[PDB]
RNA sequence: CGCUUCUCGGCCAAGUGUAGUAUCUGUUCUUAUCAGUUUAAUAUCUGAU
RNA sequence: GAUGUCAUACUUAUC
């Protein structure tokens, strides 16, 4: 029992620039093995980075515990991933 | 309740059995659904409060927690006059959900 | 330059032509191209 | 246009006896026209004053028995 | 499909740029067909080409395809397929509908969600198909006959709605004829469904509608199956109807003191199981019901031994609370001894039995203490407190209930003094049991019985059992709390163990311990304050002041609870973590995209907002109320109600001014669930605050060219009159025009907020000389009656009653005159709608109201006693 | 339907003027049974007495306008 | 690491599921009578030239 | 004006 709105992806809002990639990683893997994690280093995607764990249960329980993650000071926000919101930009 | 139009009420014989809201719903009308100015409290029938249906939710169903009462506007229109407002089928209401 | 296509007052579009609504600004513009309107512009 | 002559009720033959049996092609079209300056003229050949009673009034004996009936 | 492995291809063709790595489609556009149910659409992989070769049967492939557009494919083009089968099922019929939907339910490799939806298609084509479906019953029942023992609930209640449908539709002649070669079949399991929906049938269709048939299917002779499914039937029908079967206690008794006499056992076993359920059931206290039945009892109790004596003895419990008190002292005098020789019983369903049955034999006088504590509690707690026990659900809830019990009838101290050495054990099942147990005898009874010698290791107990707690279950927290609540002042010794404790677990490598510490710090919060214990829940609250650092989302909302709890119980000016260092400290945790902290937040929010809203330079309000805006559209229920009284108290605390301008900014934003909200919050901002001078502002954004601005303003307008009532009589003549321009519009969505908007207006100034207002909307309201959407009927429907108990009865009655006799049809039911409607309104007023009517040839219908005077 | 079956007087969209006239007949002797002013005007009206006229009202329940048509 | 001086900075991608609904977009009836169901009256359907 | 496929938008303090 899933709802459909939970994917394998995740998206990550307002995240601290300074953050290396082994912090996003220990974040990210606490719920599960995490396939892979890519963060934007563009001026306009600042901020935001979207991890793809290997199992589905792992990635709506990483979602469910990641909304409101205490991090440096920004209000970061996790969200799932969409086909239509990500390609906003286009 | 007033989102739904599926549900259907007991509308049987109110007792001395008072009706009870679980937290999710508590302070919203039977009827009118409104949280607003509460006017009189709500009576439950013989057959929906009987051994482990006591001290229920009349609209959800789960475990009830504080007192049900309906709005000011149902007790002007002679709505709190009527049978049970006990929800006793639920159809298309949280049903979908829970195997989705 | 359509003189057809007006705002009402509601924030929508309506075409006098044909005498159509439309919600958003993209169904204003593909209602231009039809049989209904091309009727319509050929009649008047 | 066939669908706009079917939706409205159009290309229907109606008879108005009060007019010299004049055809009518719609029963709005007749309601229209009952209050209107051609039925006027038509039913003060007769002497019935044009009021509401003779609105629905299409022979001429029943709007005649009308007028004496008031 | 949701878990299965991608490429490297797929995952970056679905990520954007800018971001650093560190034939068998049928038809075309249908959906994709799974290769075990080739069998049911098998005609739709093939083209059409409908020229004098399409029967009837292929349009029902249709009702197939439309099917493929209901079992697994897009939602919106499922509830397409189901509006085009709900409007049609009467052109379509439904022997073909039945044809198709009887082999696609009764597949082997079907689903939960397939079989949900084909009984959700089942039962609304059922309200169409009405006495259409006889011939149909019997493969309607057989698909339906697994589906009411089935382990998930809402399956067994679409299951028994699905019964209840069919009962009401097809009869009860029908209904009885399909079911009666059911009843004798070789199979246990479908007798028992046949039982079971033959008792929804009697449920649904009324007792004596198949009492006599019941009473016959019972009194015939001739198998020993057929007496056991209607035993079954009786016992599920029992247990089904309490209430219903009460009434019909006596002549459900008189069939069932027919049986238990006979050869077999089994028959026995379901009349005494049925005799059980009755007197749980019909006659609840009728112990005259079970006189005739209470002799054969206790003989087949005491002269025999196994599971019918074991069903006896459950009967004679159910029925001993049932009677006098002289006949449960006698009864209860006479079965101690069986129940405590069946105490070593190795099998689980007659132990269960005797622990239902332990708990009704000691719930009155009669049965001393001392003999219940000597010869009845120490095998209870040696043959019954095992670690077996707690693994079933419905072994653990009556032992616990029997515990309860227990400790009720003799005392709270003996059975804490029992159930302390299990709090330590190494089971995590039996420590939840006893510590339900603690907590349930903490309520129920109290600690004033627990002395000095047993609350030291009844705490030393819970503390190990929360400090060894796995799972995420709130038991252990709760009954913690209900430990400190019974205990209150005699924990004076124990809060710097706690404390000591909390501050050793909220440093851990683990997420869910601090979330549990913070919990336990939120649940013994109330217990500090009343212990006269102030420097200790100002370092606590200084503690979690900086707590606020944990990665955990989970945790840091059991710490904001803790916060609130702690800034709740304690004052709200005199907290050593001040209003001045934790609101702008709490202006990046509203942020969050979670639910529960989120929700938490919200609540800090509006309790910093009405109880410390003179520690703030009236700057940060301005901001946190924009933010206030992003807050609502949640699935949650529980923000969105806290978010407009945030948004209330901030406008009470800074003016109405600057957060009456969001909220009509923040109206345009074309989404569900966020216009309701902002249009609630400025009703709670006008009704809080003057609503004057939200007077001429909420005139405003009516006149932007806008829909949903309109409609969100009238909204607003609506849920301000309906929060205000009486004092609405001053805003009305500067609400009449605009409820009189909006009535006018060619949207319907704007008149039904005129109308819902004219209707608060009604049931608000009703009674205080505003008729002419009411009177001159209701003019407007009067042709809005006619329209087809059903919200708008409702939205008329309501601002027709309004204006019944408003403008009086007679103004109604007057405008819907002259349509009850009306012509056309459509007009003619609403007008015997709005009559109905007046008259379940005020039928005593209809009297006077009522216009003369001239006396016929034959009848006679004018009033003489009223045209008559003095 | 179950409206019309659970509370009597309310009608539908088929009733006739008869069945409708005889139940506001029926509310009329209702209300004047109920109310002391209707009946007490009664019984100043006519010679009788209030036990009377309620005999009267209560006898004139069955069938009030005549046999149905 | 402790003290003093200058400058700068901070505070007081909002998703999913259910219920209903108003619009164009892609297409259709110049069949002339009789009888039946239904519709306030139209429209539509069913059998015979 | 009806019909059947697609899209947009709105409402009921729905979850």
């Amino acid at each position: 029992r899933l709802p459909p709105e939970v994917n394998r992806i995740l998206y990550i809002r307002n995240l601290p620039y300074k953050i290396t990639a082994e912090e996003m990683y220990d974040i990210f893997g606490k719920y599960g093995p995490i396939r892979q994690i890519r963060v934007g280093n563009t001026p306009e995607t600042r901020g935001t980075a979207y991890v793809v764990y290997e199992d589905i249960f792992d990635a709506k329980n990483a979602c469910d515990h990641l909304s409101g993650f205490n991090v440096c000071n920004r209000y970061l926000v996790v969200l799932y991933y969409n086909a239509n919101r990500a390609f906003q930009k286009m | 309740a007033k989102h739904h139009p599926d549900l259907i009420f007991c509308r049987k014989q109110a007792g001395v059995a008072i009706g009870r809201l679980c937290e999710k719903c508590d302070g919203k009308c039977v009827i009118c659904d409104s949280y607003v100015r509460p006017c009189t409290l709500v009576r439950i029938c013989d057959e929906c409060n009987y051994g482990s249906y006591q001290g229920r939710c009349v609209i959800c169903g789960g475990p009830g927690v504080s007192d049900a009462y309906y709005c000011k506007e149902c007790t002007i229109q002679e709505k709190d006059r009527d049978g049970c407002p006990k929800i006793v089928n639920l159809g298309s209401s949280k049903t979908d959900l829970f195997y989705e | 330059k359509d003189p057809y296509f007006m705002k009402n007052h509601l924030g929508s579009y309506e075409c006098k032509l044909c005498l159509t609504l439309h919600n958003n600004e993209g169904s204003y513009l593909a209602h231009t191209q039809g049989k209904k309107h091309q009727t319509n512009l050929a009649r008047r | 246009p066939y669908w706009l002559y079917k939706l409205h009720g159009l290309n229907i033959n109606y008879n108005c006896e009060i007019c010299g049996n004049y055809t009518y092609r719609g029963p709005k079209a007749f309601q229209r026209h009952f209050a209107e300056w051609r039925h006027a003229h038509g039913m003060r050949c007769l002497g019935i004053p044009n009021t509401a009673h003779f609105a629905n009034v299409t022979q001429i004996e029943d709007a005649v028995s009308l007028w004496a009936k008031l | 499909e949701r878990n299965r492995p991608l490429s490297d291809e797929e995952l970056d063709a679905m990520f954007p740029e800018g971001y650093k790595v560190l034939n068998d489609q049928p038809s075309g556009n249908l959906p994709f067909l799974k290769p075990d149910d080739i069998q049911y659409f098998d005609k739709l992989l093939v083209d059409v080409d409908e020229s004098t070769l399409s029967p009837e049967e292929q349009k029902e492939r249709k009702i197939m395809k439309l099917l493929l557009k209901i079992k697994n494919g897009t939602p919106p083009m499922r509830k397409a397929a189901l509006r085009q089968i709900t409007d049609k099922a009467r052109e379509f019929g439904a022997g073909p509908l039945f044809n198709q939907i009887l082999p696609l339910l009764m597949s082997p490799t079907l689903e939960d969600q397939e079989r949900h939806l084909l009984v959700k298609v089942i039962d609304r084509i059922l309200y169409k198909l009405d006495d259409l479906v006889r011939p149909y019953v019997h493969k309607i029942l057989v698909v339906i006959e697994p589906l009411l023992i089935d382990e998930d609930y809402y399956a067994r209640v679409e299951g028994r709605e699905i019964i209840s449908n069919l009962a009401k539709a097809a009869g009860l002649a029908t209904m009885i004829s399909t079911m009666r070669p059911d009843i004798d079949n070789m199979d246990e399991y479908v007798r028992n469904t046949t039982a079971r929906a033959f008792a929804v049938v009697a449920s649904a269709l009324g007792i004596p509608s198949l009492l006599p048939f019941l009473k016959a299917v019972c009194k015939s002779k001739k198998s020993w199956q057929a007496r056991h499914t209607g035993i079954k039937i009786v016992q599920q029908i029992a247990i089904l109807m309490g209430c219903a079967i009460l009434p019909h206690l006596r002549s459900l008794v008189e069939i069932i003191e027919h049986g238990l006499v006979d050869e077999q056992q089994k028959v026995r076993t379901i009349s005494a199981l049925a005799i059980a359920a009755l007197a749980e059931a019909a006659t609840p206290y009728g112990i005259e019901s079970f006189d005739s039945v209470l002799k054969p009892l206790w003989k087949g109790i005491r002269q025999h031994r196994g599971k019918g004596l074991a069903a006896f003895l459950k009967a004679i419990g159910y029925l001993i609370p049932l009677m006098d008190a002289e006949y449960a002292n006698y009864y209860t005098r006479e079965v101690m001894l069986i129940l405590i020789r069946e105490f070593q019983s190795p099998d689980e369903e007659m132990k269960k039995i005797v622990l239902k049955v332990v708990k009704q034999c000691c719930g009155t006088d009669g049965v001393e203490a001392n003999y219940i504590k000597t010869e009845i509690l120490p095998p209870f707690f040696k043959h019954f407190w095992q670690h077996r026990m707690a693994l079933d659900r419905r072994n653990y809830r009556q032992l616990v209930d029997t515990t309860v019990e227990l400790a009720n009838k003799v005392g709270a101290a003996e059975i804490i003094s029992r159930i302390v050495d299990d709090l330590k054990d190494e089971a995590e099942q039996y420590r939840k049991m006893v510590m339900e147990t603690i907590e349930k005898i903490m309520g129920n009874l109290g600690a004033a019985d627990i002395d000095h010698k047993l609350e030291e290791q009844l705490i030393d107990g819970i503390l190990y059992a929360f400090q060894e707690q796995t799972t995420e279950d709130s038991v252990m927290l709760n009954g913690f709390g209900t430990v400190v609540n019974a205990l209150g002042k005699r924990v004076k010794p124990y809060l710097p163990q706690i404390c000591g404790t909390v501050l050793w677990r909220l440093n851990n490598k683990s997420a869910k311990v601090r979330q549990q510490a913070a919990d336990l710090i939120s649940r013994t919060a109330v217990v500090m304050k009343t212990c006269q214990e102030e420097k200790l829940m100002g370092h606590l609250g200084v503690v979690l002041y900086e707590y606020l650092g944990e990665e955990y989302p989970e945790v840091l909302g059991s710490i904001l609870g803790a916060l609130k709890a702690i800034v709740n119980v304690i004052g709200m000016h005199k907290m050593t973590p001040p209003i001045k260092d934790l609101l702008p400290r709490l202006t990046p945790i509203l942020k969050n995209r979670h639910e529960k902290v989120q929700e938490n937040c919200i609540d800090l929010v509006g309790r910093i907002a009405d109880r410390g809203a003179e520690y703030v330079s009236a700057r940060e309000w301005m901001r946190i109320c924009f933010e206030l805006l992003e807050l609502l559209k949640a699935h949650k229920k529980a923000i969105r109600r806290a978010t407009v009284n945030t948004f209330g108290y901030i406008a009470k605390a800074i003016g109405p001014h600057d957060v009456l301008a969001t909220l009509l900014n923040n109206l345009k934003v074309q989404e569900r669930q966020n216009r309701v909200c902002t249009t609630v919050a400025i009703a709670i901002v006008a009704e809080t605050c003057s609503p004057f001078t939200v007077l001429p502002a909420l005139m405003n954004e009516y006149r932007v060219p806008e829909l949903n601005v309109q409609n969100g303003v009238l909204k607003s307008l609506s849920f301000l009159f309906e929060y205000i009532g009486e004092m609405g009589k001053d805003y009305i003549y500067a609400v009449t025009p605009l409820l009189e321009d909006a009535l006018m519009d060619r949207d319907l969505v704007h008149r039904q907020t005129a109308s819902a908007v004219v209707q608060h207006m009604s049931l608000g100034v009703y009674g205080f000389g505003c008729e002419d207002s009411l009177n001159h909307l209701l003019n407007y309201v009067w042709p809005n009656v006619f329209e087809t959407s059903p919200h708008v009927i409702q939205a008329v429907m309501g601002a027709l009653e309004g204006l019944r108990v408003a403008i009086g009865p007679c103004r109604m009655l007057q405008y819907c005159l002259q349509g009850l006799f009306h012509p056309a049809r459509k007009v003619r039911d609403v007008y015997w709608k709005i009559y109905n409607s007046i008259y379940i309104g005020s039928q005593d007023a209809l009297i006077a109201h009522y216009p003369r009517i001239y006396n016929d040839d034959k009848n006679t219908y004018i009033r003489y006693e009223l045209d008559y005077i003095l | 339907e179950h409206l019309q079956s659970k509370y009597i007087g309310t009608g539908h969209a088929d009733t006739t003027k008869w069945e409708w006239l005889v139940n506001q007949h029926r509310d009329s002797y209702c209300s004047y049974m109920g109310h002391f002013d209707l009946l007490n005007y009664f019984a100043i009206a006519e010679n009788e007495s209030k036990a009377r006229v309620r005999f009267n009202l209560m006898e004139k329940m069955l069938q009030p306008c005549g046999p149905p048509a």
